[PDB]
RNA sequence: UAUCUGGUUGAUCCUGCCAGUAGUCAUAUGCUUGUCUCAAAGAUUAAGCCAUGCAUGUCUAAGUAUAAGCAAAUACAGUGAAACUGCGAAUGGCUCAUUAAAUCAGUUAUCGUUUAUUUGAUAGUUCCUCUACAUGGUAUAACUGUGGUAAUUCUAGAGCUAAUACAUGCUUAAAAUCUCGACCCUUUGGAAGAGAUGUAUUUAUUAGAUAAAAAAUCAAUGUCUUCGGACUCUUUGAUGAUUCAUAAUAACUUUUCGAAUCGCAUGGCCUUGUGCUGGCGAUGGUUCAUUCAAAUUUCUGCCCUAUCAACUUUCGAUGGUAGGAUAGUGGCCUACCAUGGUUUCAACGGGUAACGGGGAAUAAGGGUUCGAUUCCGGAGAGGGAGCCUGAGAAACGGCUACCACAUCCAAGGAAGGCAGCAGGCGCGCAAAUUACCCAAUCCUAAUUCAGGGAGGUAGUGACAAUAAAUAACGAUACAGGG
RNA sequence: GCGGUAAUUCCAGCUCCAAUAGCGUAUAUUAAAGUUGUUGCAGUUAAAAAGCUCGUAGUUGAACUUUGGGCCCGGUUAACGGGGCCUUUCCUUCUGGCUAAACCAGGACUUUUACUUUGAAAAAAUUAGAGUGUUCAAAGCAGGCGUAUUGCUCGAAUAUAUUAGCAUGGAAUAAUAGAAUAGGACG
RNA sequence: ACCCACUCGGCACCUUACGAGAAAUCAAAGUCUUUGGGUUCUGGGGGGAGUAUGGUCGCAAGGCUGAAACUUAAAGAAUUG
């Protein structure tokens, strides 16, 4: 329609933002950045909708132009920058730094992280290519594009970036055993182990995993992030450890943790 | 003004189509540039995207290579003798992609002079070791010899004149030269 | 589809050209004697306030602070609507004055009063005379509203309260406007520059013409001859025909002249 | 622009219109019950036969289905929450045997009639409307409340509401007033 | 959740249609009208015509300040009208006329392309075998003053002055490798000094290996042994796939880029020079990637019609070769040459009171009907066409031309586009205020500040939907069940 | 005054019934309708079997090819379903170890299909539905609890989407191809 | 050639109702509300009307295909008088 959109209104926005359907008809549009719109949480939605810092557009107005948030350790003032997966987003005023991992329901939720290890982000090396002039390079997720990599490094893997000018640290290899985190689909949430993965040529390579209770699904490659191996991942699961329990043992922990 | 899409003509069984909208930008065709043989004048033309292509409209003195020693030069352009698609470009001089035209020869033979030492068509010793090591590979095919007697060589452009402004091309050799000496002495 | 389409817009050619050999046959803008004459229903309001909040709409100070001075018949031009309005505010003490202006004019507009309520001995045989004596169209509309307690509750209250008593006595009309609100005055001022006029029967086959200048020249010692610039309106006048000036009397007309030919009265002049 | 808020009509006419018997049931349960209109009777009729409904459906499906299984409890759970099913008959042919009357027992307007307090059935619904009962401590107004269990023993007088003191009301006060100014002095 | 009943009925039975019944988030109309929450509303007829007003502007410490502007550091310095500059004006909002393999839906592809911005990376090579870089030059607006016109956001000649305006313009290391070679000293020959070596464009060529092991040959023949001649690691990434990414060589270019910008801070060094060096940013800039997108695209799916059976190719219909053009593939266009392509599994033609879909009403299931309309995608601004600017338009709250309406007059000329919000006329069975505000939701900008008829609030409002006041308790006297 | 009055009641009142802040009417559509019939109509006489036969596309089409038995183990409440072994029976495209062409550890594995199970990828709203006292309800996605002095905290699920495309287990049912000139397999 | 018994394929008949049907009646009009062996054709209340128009076949006569507006509550089987 003879150019780009700026408007997003309500219900076409995406679910796990949590917008409510009434209270206005529009909805925030991330602009231009590290990922995209539909997979990506803008900082006015952050701030007023899971903090309450914030009450409206104006006051997390005031609070980023008042230069208080850092997304990646660099000040942001855009109400409606996308803050995506594995972001390190802090509030370096009340001394507490997040990180944005999905929930096991499927949404992003807060998740408190320390001083310590929020110096580091994780990232899945998405493409890996020789630039101009020589130079070989990756490019992951984000955007980011890093010069001379380790060479064991290719297609699809993680790499660990800390925070200051790319400098990859100690990376993670794709294979089977690894502990992998899902970012897409309606497994969107589970942790769990490869068991095995399947290749077709042409398209869409899947990857069956099992979780920690033998419970196993099927996924594309595309949705599939390693975070480590057995026992010990790299960052800090949220809350639930991302095992995707049914229903009934759902409302059986409603009727445990009630009362009292 | 020039189109296209591909919804002003019949489908596949025969089918007219109807004007599904009008004619929209980003499908534009533009006015071909006869490019002709003279002194050098170039307009700009500005595209979709902000970029530019150099319009040529009359263009001489174009690079042109020899692949076997694989070398270039700036050289003048006699004229067209030959086009494979449309035939009266020969008669007016239009320049193309892809074209058999006519050059000059002399960069060439001072370049052989020079490098080689032989003649075609009939002191500095560290120059004679660089002859002398440069011996044993001064053979080239006959009619390119009899092109250097005549003054003239037959070459073929292959760089675009309305997409870039440069008349580019090679000079032929072998089989190529063959067949076009052969199409161009059987048609004239 | 497109034959169905030519038929509707033929035959719907024809319908709009048999509606407008209806409505085509007036003629305004650039001249047109559409006179608004303003009448006061109570004692306490100020015609002159009316014709300020009128005037003031139109973005327009100049003509109403040279109508200030003193004048009380305006020729008020508005490029807004590009209108010629001509405001007659009659004398209050003259009810017979009150009568004439409303029976020659085009328009006639009511003030009302939100704090005293209408007279039954002043303002209800004004409404009553000129209902009975030929009545063209009208517009009521509140003025003093600020007057009355702030809070728009009340003063709606006493609007409604006057649109009752204006819809008992004129049910065809239902809405009575306010000139606090700049919108209402807006909506009088569309109201009087485009609508046109109903006719008076009576007034309108025998015409009547709103002077402007009326001098008097020598021409006998015992009689002489009254000049009168003037808009002519209904039907128009004949040289020889009669002509009755209110508080004067029946008189002959003389001379005619038309400014935009000369009509001199012949030996069929009526005696 | 805006989202569509939704909505739902609650109630359905019967598609017989005209007949003896249940006609008679009708007034007899708007006698029994002080009911307004016939939109209470169709207004229940049409919930239980929404209730009857999902209970049947959840009975085609197979044994040991999950979701028959948690579908079930939320239902058994929901109404015995409300009281109308008794503690003993937790199944889903039971839920299949409900009526219109033991729906229509467990209202407010019946509740506030049955704890006495009211001692007639219209008495109840006109001190029920008129603001004079609180539920734990808020004042309810509404005849079609639907009393639960857990709220059934905290059904008072207001904090208002003259019946349980707290200046008298209006009629008493200007009978007061009366007596004071002619039998005063 | 699954009921029927009357009409042919004269006495009977079935076929059969009609009438009655119920529902409608389905439109209107008639009568009446107390309360609470909630809110659709000029779609059908006319994508018909429009008076008036608003609907798009924007400045931070960070482009330009001599306002004879308001206020209070001898270059300026607070705030700041106007104007140049930059960005937006291509989002929104409205409507459903066109559209019947077209749009659309799900699913793919771009190894066939464009992409302002955001984010991440990214520029020691520039004039040069006689030079401002502690900084090149021109104009012009705003402004002063003079005027023309009836009018318009009309403008002319005259004089001033700036840029992140327009136009030019050097800095910068060292090493290495090649072409030309003063040559000299006499050979298996080896050498002073001259040039070139960024990026971008275009062309030609070369590298971009890799399924496991054994000798004899010559030519280009390099290092080293012990000059017999021996010879070893030798360097290559991704993809299912590439003439891929990339590198190198020879040149080519009306030589593209490689900071003559701005704010806030006064740090360090000593030869103590108004020397050297140095921070935090904003703004620009080449190339690649990411992101917002865009454009073409594969597979399968549409309403009624045989009173539509053959259709497409003069004037491209189907394919091949080459060219032009495009951002790019492609009959998209041209030249040449073939004679093809679709069809009863219904092509082609016609109708649609047809935008498509998510959906809505109807509850035994299956179905029948509707979808102009709160979201998504398309098309259009009275009908066509063309186009400027720009990353993005065939834009219409931009232009040009014709066409149909139609406005102002001084009769010479000028201005127009409500299917945006209000509202008016008309057409009708059929549909609201020429109100208030940016406080909420968000968008645009130089950006917390300004703007937004986007949107919210209120008024009209029995479209539709939820909850339930118009009476309740005694005593008396009778009638009762008693 | 009575009775009758193609008065199709000619006009008004009393009483009663239904629904009720709503009720009726017109039109369109849906259900009851099995008067569109795939589920699910009918064709002697009620509408409706071509005058008759051949015949192309269309639709449909006889039977037959690994059965049966034994072994163990473990899963779910004596039953139910599962996997491997043997019984002439694991049949194919390739690496690394034990070896003397054949065992073990490993990627895939439909002659071409139809069918069917599981799964991925499937916008929100709407639909069904879990929780929560908007005073109830239609709704909304809130909320709930505390030293109510710098607080704690659950949750915003789930299900569906029959087509076309993608992956996967099965081989009954329904198709196709294989050696009759052996121009065939296996070393 | 005739007679007895059997069998295949026919044209027909008498009785019955295991069943069917509105009834007359039916060895099919049965295996049908407990509705599915395969497949062609035709019908949707009666008039207008097998009319009008179009196409096609035919020398002609005519044949094949074939609506609508409008209007109406109606239009097979037995017994009984």
């Amino acid at each position: 329609a003879r150019g780009p959109k700026k408007h997003l209104k309500r219900l076409a926005a995406p679910h796990h933002w949590l917008l409510d359907k009434l209270s206005g008809c529009y909805a925030p549009r991330p602009s231009a950045g590290p990922h995209k719109l539909r997979e990506s949480l803008p900082l006015i939605v952050f701030l007023r909708n899971r903090l309450k810092y914030a009450l409206n557009g104006r006051e997390v107005k005031a609070i980023l132009m008042q230069r208080h948030v850092k997304v990646d350790g660099k000040v942001r003032t855009d109400t409606t920058y996308p803050a995506g997966f594995m972001d390190v987003i802090t509030l370096d005023a009340t001394n507490e730094n997040f990180r944005l991992v999905y929930d096991v329901k499927g949404r992003f939720a807060v998740h408190r992280i320390t001083d310590e290890e929020a110096s580091y982000k994780l990232g899945k090396v998405k493409k890996v290519q020789l630039g101009k002039k020589g130079v070989p390079y990756v490019v992951t997720h984000d955007g980011r594009t890093i010069r001379y990599p380790d060479p064991n490094i290719k297609v699809n893997d993680t790499v660990k970036i800390d925070l200051a000018s790319g400098k990859i640290t100690d990376f993670i290899k794709f294979d089977a055993g690894k502990l992998v985190y899902v970012t897409g689909g309606r497994n969107l949430g589970r942790i769990g182990t490869i068991v095995h993965k399947e290749r077709h040529d042409g398209g869409f390579d899947l990857v069956h995993i099992k979780d920690s209770l033998d419970n196993t699904f099927v996924t594309r490659l595309n949705n599939v992030f390693v975070i480590g191996e057995q026992g010990k991942p790299y960052i800090s699961l949220p809350k639930g450890k991302g095992i995707k329990l049914s229903i009934a043992e759902e409302r059986d922990r409603r009727r445990a943790q009630q009362g009292l | 003004g020039i189109s296209r899409d591909s919804r002003h003509k019949r489908s596949a069984t025969g089918a007219k189509r109807a004007q599904f909208r009008k004619k929209r930008k980003f499908e534009l065709g533009r006015q071909p540039a006869n490019t002709k043989i003279g002194a050098k004048r170039i307009h700009s033309v500005r595209t979709r995207g902000g970029n530019k292509k150099y319009r040529a409209l009359r263009i001489e003195t174009g690079n042109f290579s020899w692949a076997s020693e694989g070398i270039s030069k700036k050289t003048r352009i006699a004229g067209v003798v030959y086009h494979p698609s449309n035939n009266e470009l020969v008669r007016t001089n239009t320049l193309t992609k892809a074209a058999i035209v006519q050059i000059d020869a002399t960069p060439f033979r001072q370049w052989f002079e020079a490098h080689y030492g032989q003649t075609l068509g009939k002191k500095s010793k560290n120059a004679e070791r660089k002859w002398a090591a440069r011996a044993a590979s001064a053979k080239i095919e006959s009619s390119v010899e009899s092109q250097f007697s005549a003054g003239r060589l037959y070459a073929c452009i292959s760089s675009r004149p309305g997409q870039s402004g440069r008349c580019d091309g090679y000079i032929l050799e072998g089989e190529e030269l063959a067949f076009y000496l052969r199409r161009l002495t059987a048609k004239k | 589809k497109l034959q169905r389409k030519n038929k509707a817009k033929q035959l719907r050619a024809q319908r709009i050209l048999d509606s407008i050999e209806n409505r085509k046959l007036f003629e305004g803008k650039n001249g047109a004697a559409k006179i608004i004459t303003i009448v006061p229903l109570v004692n306490d309001l100020d015609p002159l306030d009316i014709l300020y909040k009128l005037l003031k709409c139109a973005d327009d100070e100049g003509i109403m602070v040279q109508e200030v001075d003193s004048k009380r018949i305006f020729n008020v031009h508005i490029k807004k609507f590009k209108s010629n309005l001509k405001i007659i505010i009659p004398d209050m003490t003259n009810f017979l004055n009150i009568l004439d202006c409303a029976k020659v004019a085009d328009f006639v507009v009511f003030g009302l009063s939100g704090v005293q309520e209408v007279d039954e001995e002043f303002g209800e045989q004004i409404i009553r005379a000129l209902e009975l004596q030929g009545i063209a169209s009208y517009i009521g509309v509140i003025s003093n509203l600020s007057a009355v307690h702030e809070k728009e509750k009340f003063q709606l209250d006493v609007k409604q309260s006057l649109e009752s008593y204006f819809k008992h006595f004129f049910p065809s009309e239902e809405r009575v406007y306010n000139l606090e609100k700049n919108s209402d005055a807006l909506n009088v001022l569309r109201t009087l520059c485009q609508r046109l006029p109903r006719s008076i029967n009576w007034r309108d086959n025998r015409g009547y013409v709103v002077a402007d200048f009326v001098d008097f020249v020598e021409t006998s010692p015992d009689s002489g001859d009254l000049v009168i610039e003037g808009t002519v309106r209904g039907i128009g006048f004949n040289a020889n025909r009669l002509v009755h000036i209110p508080d004067f009397g029946d008189f002959q007309l003389n001379k005619i002249e038309k400014i935009s030919t000369v009509f001199e009265s012949n030996m069929n002049r009526d005696t | 622009p805006r989202a569509p808020r939704t909505y739902s009509k609650t109630y359905s006419t019967p598609k017989r219109p005209y007949e003896s018997s249940r006609l008679d049931a009708e007034l007899k349960l708007a006698g029994e019950f002080g009911l307004k209109n016939k939109k209470e009777i169709y207004r229940i009729s049409f919930q239980l036969s929404k209730i009857r409904r999902a209970a049947r459906d959840l009975l085609t499906r197979d044994e040991k289905d999950p979701k028959r299984l948690f579908e079930g409890n939320a239902l058994i759970r929901r109404l015995v929450r409300v009281g109308v099913l008794s503690e003993d008959k937790k199944k889903l042919d039971y839920v299949l045997a409900l009526k219109v009357e033991d729906f229509l027992e467990r209202r407010l307007q019946t509740q506030v009639y049955k704890l006495g307090l009211a001692k007639s059935v219209h008495h109840a619904r006109v001190l029920i409307t008129q603001r004079h009962i609180a539920v734990g401590k808020q004042i309810v107004n509404i005849p079609s409340f639907m009393v639960r269990l857990d709220s059934e023993k905290h059904i008072d007088f207001a904090p208002t509401s003259p019946f349980g003191g707290a200046r008298p009301g209006r009629v008493a006060r200007r009978n007061a007033a009366r007596k004071a100014e002619a039998s005063g002095e």
